[PDB]
């Protein structure tokens, strides 16, 4: 967390700084996004 | 004296004309809107 790291969440490989999110994810919702079609949030394929 | 009175009255009326709701400053807003819209469409073209 809090580092420009190469993440591979369930195959979603990418690089960025991972930080805690306050997004009101509904239980079904898995992936986050933004205005510009960019996944700004992600759900753990491990412990939620 | 009366010329100064007329000038002051016109200057005061300028203030209420500007501060009133129907802003005539659409020219400056047009440029900003055009730049913003070009930026957004350039961003959205990525998802194509």
């Amino acid at each position: 967390k809090n580092k420009c790291v190469n993440f591979n969440f369930n195959g979603l490989k990418g690089t960025g700084v991972l930080t805690e999110s306050n997004k009101k994810f509904l239980p079904f919702q898995q992936f986050g996004r933004d205005i510009a079609d960019t996944t700004d949030a992600v759900r753990d394929p491990q412990t939620l | 004296k009366l010329i100064a009175n007329q000038f002051n009255s016109a200057i005061g009326k300028i203030q209420d004309s500007l501060s009133s709701t129907p802003s005539a400053l659409g020219k400056l807003q047009d440029v900003v809107n055009h730049n913003a819209q070009a930026l957004n469409t350039l961003v959205k073209q990525l998802s194509s």
